[PDB]
RNA sequence: UGAAGAGUUUGAUCAUGGCUCAGAUUGAACGCUGGCGGCAGGCCUAACACAUGCAAGUCGAACGGUAACAGGAAGAAGCUUGCUUCUUUGCUGACGAGUGGCGGACGGGUGAGUAAUGUCUGGGAAACUGCCUGAUGGAGGGGGAUAACUACUGGAAACGGUAGCUAAUACCGCAUAACGUCGCAAGACCAAAGAGGGGGACCUUCGGGCCUCUUGCCAUCGGAUGUGCCCAGAUGGGAUUAGCUAGUAGGUGGGGUAACGGCUCACCUAGGCGACGAUCCCUAGCUGGUCUGAGAGGAUGACCAGCCACACUGGAACUGAGACACGGUCCAGACUCCUACGGGAGGCAGCAGUGGGGAAUAUUGCACAAUGGGCGCAAGCCUGAUGCAGCCAUGCCGCGUGUAUGAAGAAGGCCUUCGGGUUGUAAAGUACUUUCAGCGGGGAGGAAGGGAGUAAAGUUAAUACCUUUGCUCAUUGACGUUACCCGCAGAAGAAGCACCGGCUAACUCCGUGCCAGCAGCCGCGGUAAUACGGAGGGUGCAAGCGUUAAUCGGAAUUACUGGGCGUAAAGCGCACGCAGGCGGUUUGUUAAGUCAGAUGUGAAAUCCCCGGGCUCAACCUGGGAACUGCAUCUGAUACUGGCAAG
């Protein structure tokens, strides 16, 4: 019907695709941390986290996540690394 | 410290949790007889340190599990 | 609203002179007071404990021309006031402008007062009022507008008033033909044979 | 968006407005927070046309409340008068 | 069953009628009392008093 | 300020006991009738199907731009001697389509679902909060794009695909660095945007920089507001529903959300819920309130307002501060329709209207002038919200339909002892009045504001600009030929409806002859019948008046206030007894019940009171009272409960 809705629709499809790419990118730099947590290496997990920390915190700043889910993923991975070794 | 609802624990079996039964008068709204209405309510007890039948002093906390929102502050009676 | 009325078969039923007509009409002079209101003559009236308050409620309604809707509204706003419910009814019926323009001495019957009021003639507190139900508050000064000061009626109907009694809760300066409802009428000076404690049981069923 | 708009409450052809403090998202004759004074547009010294309770308006305005269009005039037409 | 009271009768076997209520006291359970002169059932003949309770309306008079 | 009874079982009466009636109210309907006007309501049924029109946009001060329109600018030309026919330019106002921002989550509808983590009251913590507000800072630099647009370009269509094109406050990196997050601490890591207005003064590749103005931007901390979550109590019928429950109850850990939590997963414990009614079934949106009632209570929940839930039926999620989203997306199904049959399109529980169903419920209006809302720097656009109009006696309120005087009681009717009485001063006639409707002219108030100039110490440039004020000028009303006022007519246009045996105010005559019929009850009709039908007369109410339906009352007829059980209905056939319910007496203690006081809260409107404004009233409205509650705190300690001693 309305001219608004059929622009907000294509706009939301574009934003869907772009947001989806960002979140399925960050869900790789968290699973790279997990694949080292289960691997039981302190150092490899340390690099995995020190590379995660921008990406999960970068878009929490300006997008998908916001500060509380970024805080959660930082915290409950620092905690898991600490008690790894 | 809100009103620290005194109650008598019913069943301390369940792990780190109890069942405290509060008892209350209330005048019957339509007939006027002071009836005794119990208020059973799950309480989180952290050490299983209270046995059936001793009056405890419980408090409102954030929900701690599905249907468990009370913890006690201190016990004022021994089970036996 | 007023319904053109039962004429004198009105007052014949109640017995007492209910003033729809005023003049030499007090004596019979073609009125035939209580010969018969109709088909049967002086049939003995076997009124029940009910009929003798319907009779008085419609003595009161039909003195003033009030009706069942307005008379029950008057009943309710007389029964929510403070004090004697019956004297409250008579007070708020006596303060009615249709009435007061009569008790002033203007006109000759409350139908004439109801018509003068409705025809802009009576003007109270300096602003024209043509509602007959306007409850005249005390200390008001009722008048007659300039157009109707000498119209046809109040020059003679006023002379038909001095032989009549002077109601003592309002004063009439007939020489200037403007009056002042000075204070609230009471039961005692409102010298009527009306038993309030029949009406009040009629409505308080 | 707490606002100090007006709600129309009087009968037909004769509007009466309460100066209400309510947020924007509510319909003007929906919910509200505080009722600080009224406005009766009718004139010719029937009565006071406005009573307004300036201290609660000043409080709300200093608390982040957007004082609306007609009521803005209502404020100073009081202050200019007194 | 509905009673067709009035001063005379005018219905048929398929005319649509407007049932009313108000039990009749004689028949063993005719407790609806058809309205006169509202739906396709005519009024009553030459009837002057209580004329509203039947479907006839103001002879010139 | 508060409280009524009557009839009816009998030859008859005292009681029981139902049944009926008299009051008030309705989102009413129907029957007969009808003049106004004010205020207010108006599909209660099929959450059935929906023609057709409107119901959601805005900003060119974000940016490519020109699709038009206009201001034109330039140019070629008509001379048309300086006027205007043409070709380019977005150069300008401005603006279609496009990207972008914000709003489509509000406002508006409905009550299907929901019997309860939904609603109401009262507390609480483990949370976010676009717009608005205070404080603090930051606000450098770079990139790759893609619609627009161009040109091909399939598809009947719906709708696309190729090749170039292109900017931005779009998008993303970089330096960026806490008052941030993670972390014990160290350390680590994280953002952003420009835009206009005038350029004083200067520079200017004359881009603009640069000064300045305004506004926007990023980060953090508050605020307010909104929302999420939690707990307790209270919220329908059925026990002819007595057992239910395995992520089910809890605990470890992961994982998950803004946030706690079985919210989810692995594991372990074997619980949890239930007579104080779980589970199951039926019905139902919930509240302030409405009606009724002396009141307790009962019945309700259309209007108005707060919360909830749904948006053709059923799944899901995206985008976003906020949705699982009426006029948004994907998917199914039923449909309705286009279809070239290969495929597509739609959702009035918005407004008005249509078909249907129904006893029953309205216009396919006017304006955004007010109030509010969205976007905007503002002018402004948009608003089926809203304001008003239309229809409808649906209600409530106010008015009118004439007023006086008038007999030999005019005739004429009714009856009639024929005497007359009655209809009845009623009529006619007599003098007069014009309120409403009619005609004519006067005629507010709802309009505050916004526009154009004007002083500014404000701001810096000093006036520039902007800002607010102050002043001046002109300007905005749908309704609406407004209310109201004044002139002109003449009684000129304005009365019905039920009822009359008792209950109940109000009876006579005739026809009928258990027939036609009536009827709320008692009961009438079989030769007068004040009960049916007609006439005259009266009674009651009056633009109404009757009937049906519905609720409460009366009904003390579910009885808490406020009933009973020998014989009227009603003591289990009798015991024992768990749970339950009650508990002698003195002292001490507590202070849970109780009581007093206090503090918050009990939305607004409703209800009541004293007012006030509409010529009165309905109606509107100020202030109070009231909301009989809940929670917290402080006292008392007689009575009830606890604990102890007897």
């Amino acid at each position: 019907n309305i001219k608004s809705a059929k622009k907000r629709a294509i706009q939301s499809e574009k934003a869907r695709k772009h947001n989806a790419s960002r979140r399925s990118m960050m869900r790789t730099f968290i699973k790279k941390v997990y694949a080292a947590i289960e691997a039981g290496d302190k150092a490899a997990a340390q690099k995995a986290f020190n590379e995660m920390q921008p990406i999960v915190d970068r878009q929490a700043a300006k997008g998908l996540i916001h500060k509380n889910k970024a805080a959660r993923h930082k915290a409950n991975l620092t905690a898991q690394i600490n008690k790894l070794a | 410290k809100i009103r620290t609802l005194q109650g008598r624990v019913v069943s301390d079996k369940m792990e780190k949790s109890i069942v405290v039964a509060i008892e209350r008068f209330v005048k019957h709204p339509i007939y006027g007889k002071f009836i005794k209405r119990t208020t059973k309510l799950h309480v989180h007890d952290e050490n299983n340190e209270c046995g059936i039948g001793d009056v405890v002093e419980i408090r409102e906390c954030r929900p701690l599990s599905k249907t468990k929102s009370w913890t006690l502050v201190r016990v004022v009676e021994k089970a036996v | 609203a007023r319904y053109l009325g039962p004429k004198l078969k009105l007052s014949r039923r109640e017995g007492t002179d209910l003033f729809l007509k005023s003049g030499v009409r007090a004596i019979d002079t073609k009125c035939k007071i209580e010969q018969a209101p109709g088909q049967h003559g002086a049939r003995k009236p076997r009124l029940s404990d009910y009929g003798v308050q319907l009779r008085e409620k419609q003595k009161v309604r039909r003195i003033y021309g009030v009706l069942e809707r307005q008379f029950r509204n008057y009943y309710k706003e007389a029964a929510r006031l403070k004090g004697n419910t019956g004297e409250n009814l008579l007070a708020l019926l006596e303060g009615r402008l249709d009435n007061v323009v009569y008790r002033m001495g203007f006109g000759a019957t409350r139908a004439e007062a109801r018509q003068l009021v409705s025809h802009k003639a009576i003007m109270v507190n300096g602003r024209v009022v043509n509602i007959a139900s306007y409850q005249v508050s005390p200390n008001d000064v009722v008048s007659i507008r300039e157009k109707a000061k000498k119209q046809s009626r109040v020059k003679a109907a006023l002379e038909l008033a001095e032989q009549r009694e002077k109601p003592t809760w309002l004063e009439v300066d007939a020489g200037k033909m403007e009056g002042t409802f000075k204070r609230k009428p009471e039961r005692s000076d409102l010298s009527a044979d009306i038993n309030e404690h029949l009406i009040v049981e009629l409505y308080s069923k | 968006m707490v606002t100090i708009r007006l709600a129309r409450h009087g009968a037909k052809k004769r509007p009466f407005y309460q100066v209400v403090v309510a947020d924007s998202r509510n319909a003007r004759n929906g919910r509200f927070i505080e009722r600080v004074g009224f406005f009766n547009p009718i004139a010719s010294e029937k009565e006071e046309g406005t009573r307004l309770d300036l201290d609660r308006i000043a409080h709300w305005v200093g608390q982040g409340a957007t004082i609306s269009d007609r009521v803005a005039a209502l404020i100073k037409e009081v202050n200019k008068a007194a | 069953t509905s009673y067709i009271g009035g001063e005379g009768h005018n219905l048929q076997e398929h005319s649509v009628i407007l049932i009313r209520g108000g039990r009749v006291k004689d028949l063993p359970g005719v407790r609806y009392h058809t309205v006169r002169g509202a739906l396709d059932c005519s009024g009553v003949k030459d009837r002057k008093q209580a004329r509203s309770k039947y479907g006839v309306k103001r002879p010139k008079a």
